[PDB]
């Protein structure tokens, strides 16, 4: 209704985890 | 031409478009206007119900499929084929596939890829018609879809 | 892997079959 | 208060979490550290082999269990007991249980039920520790686990 | 029965024993 | 050309596939709809009864057969043939073969091998028609099956 | 690969014969 | 304690178990080993040979007894008694009985009644010790069993 | 209404004596 | 041809078969055999009674014969001929030969050699017809059989 | 093989004749 | 390669090494690890037992042997062979052989000749596998070793 923050959050979550991959070890 | 295919496309495209947009269209059909309008109203009723029921599951299922652009829309085709990968075909399996399609459509708008919505509806329409046309004509097409999901008066 | 079509496909199968159970004439 | 329970939970929960995320997490480890990390390495190698071997069968088996939410984890506890109901205990059955537990973990992520991952690992650890304390100690715990699935040779 | 703990469990047993035979010191 | 074979495969496939599904399919039959439908209803009643009774035994018996996929189906055919080795043919043996088949069908769904269910129904139908066709015609086919298992109604 | 052919076969025979006479 | 009982049970229970489970076990014995291991190895040699020699007959004999569950175990006890009913006792008769037990154990596995196997082993261990203990200790127990079925070339 | 066990026993009785006579002995 | 060998084989085989399995089978005898069905009833009535009376003795006598496969059927043929070796023929000896033959049939099923039962009935029929056909005709065949063992009841 | 034949046969004779006498009358 | 030799050397070397240093290097063993580790545990138990039983005697016996360097290792080989010179072979003599060997290993550490410890274990392993292989296989190798000294619990 409502602003699906859960959706945007999970989207940012995966992008964030990918940024981790690009720069880690 | 394919009268069955063309009507199926219009109905599914309309639903997926208005689900993504948020507001019902609701411009009058559309060749065989009566049936097509009834199917969409029926699809709005059952389809939203399926989405409200399996929303948590749908979020994760779609997330795993990693849909980012139109190239990934083709990947959903393999999924839709698998839904029937046992011979089994009923109206419940079909309306669920369309309901998952509307959920994917909302995701597409969320990631600013609305140009993939229309090809998605086509891919959905494709699988239904291509592999189970003989079934669809037998169940009287969308008249039968409406008939099956009709709930008693009162 | 890297696209579990069988997995999500099977999940949709069960959900669709439950929907069929819900609306079918008794 | 129970190092065996704590250590076992770490290994299994580490396995289940990382299998679900897909990201092989390399943030080690805990108290014992050494044995625990060696157990997690052995669990990965051997377990992924079992998961690849029986991926087809595992899919149908978990399908019939109908695990949707938290309450359904209790259904898995009953399964794990039936795995040992014939009185026979070995590392093969124990690791396959963990491998299937990891398969459920992948599934829980799929239906967006990641919050059920930790109770899943806990339930596995419960059954093993509650019912097989003696066997685990007699087999020298997770040192007898690495000892059993050890592969070497060639020179 | 309606709860298929036994079949899955028995299936897991045989898969476990196969693993046991696989890595056991020959 | 073999109306008996078609009707037999139809009834047996319908029962097995739906036992695998966990729900009944009531859609109309091919040719003689009334007879086949009545046979499917009777088979449901008796067959579900046989399975509930010998469930524990069937579990171990199939376990020993070690059915993993379609290549293990002919092992079932050897068992089915062996059921008629002492020369005696009757409906009890026939419905039990079908009931065990429905049990194998459920197992096939459990191990994600549902595709083998049709070759399963086929081999069951094959044994009955290839080797015992004269018996089936004499017993009036599926009319006799319904008749055999027909139960008194208490008026 | 099932070497159980005769064993499972005779088991089903006896079970079938019990279904017989239950309904005979 | 009946020292002859823990040893006898251990040997008979281990044989029946691996015969039923299909794959022989390897675990060390209880008191010291040696003899118990030699007995089990001997029992494998003679017992499997007996079974292969009389498998067909065993199939029907067991079928007639109609063993379905743990309640039917008691029926087997009376069969074991009849073996030594004529007052005659030798190592051949003992190994044949245990061989039949192993055949029964496989059947218990086949019908998903593995929980009856250990009770079966106990019932077999019972008969031998209960009525034939004197004879057993006089033949040096399991050392005599091994000695009798010894055949070695070199 | 009861399985005759002397028959099975008598068979095992005979088989056992053959195993005895077999060149494990003599 | 040989209407007497037929029916005779039928009656004896029916008896040996049904005594082996446990219950009765296809009732409509073939001759047409009103007599054949009478004889089977008489044979199962009198034969079972005789079997109960000498069950103890038959066991040892059969154990003495040591039958274990089809080659041992010949040894039964030699026994049957030795029963009439004194020149005396009557219904008492004939019916006792068939009772003992039935006792053997059960034994063959016990040792899982049910395939020997039909060659067994064949040998029994062989001896009776090959050596005693004139006496059977003179005593009016199976009608003289039933008439001899018919008890007045009445009342 | 056959080492018996006799004994068994004579036993059956007497039993048969006893049955013969049983139903004779 | 020889599997029996690899296992025996592994077991004997590890025992002599840990008896010398006084530690415990239970790292990943060979392929038949379960047997090897059980055998080593048995060797720890029985071996220490024999040593505490005859330690006073061992001291003088080794002293008389006068072992100073790796040249003196061939002297131990003669002693080892002479143990079986009456044609008799059993686990008692074998475990005593290895027990005395562990006593020599400590002495080698005491006189700063730890380099001779591996050749010592080799020589012990040699006389067993090179000259007594038939008996060892008959007695089921190291499986029979553990079985013989199993007591009790």
């Amino acid at each position: 209704p409502g602003v699906m923050t859960q959706e945007v959050g999970q989207l940012l979550q995966d992008m964030g985890d990918d940024v981790y991959q690009q720069y880690r070890s | 031409e394919d009268e069955l295919y063309r009507q199926s496309l219009e109905i599914i495209s309309r639903y997926l478009r208005e689900q993504a947009t948020g507001a019902k269209d609701t411009k009058p059909m559309g060749r065989s206007g009566a049936t097509s309008r009834k199917a969409l109203e029926t699809l709005r009723r059952v389809g939203d119900g399926v989405q409200r029921n399996h929303e948590t599951a749908f979020q994760g299922m779609l997330r795993k499929l990693d849909i980012k652009n139109e190239d990934d829309v083709k990947s959903l085709s393999r999924v839709m084929i698998h839904v029937f990968s046992d011979g089994v075909t009923n109206w419940g399996r079909i309306v669920t596939l369309i309901s998952f399609g509307a959920f994917v459509a909302k995701h597409l708008k969320t990631i600013n890829q609305e140009s993939c919505i229309e090809p998605l509806a086509e891919s959905i329409t494709d699988v239904l018609v291509r592999t189970k046309r003989d079934w669809l004509v037998k169940q009287r097409g969308w008249d039968g879809f409406v008939e099956f999901f009709h709930v008693e008066d009162l």
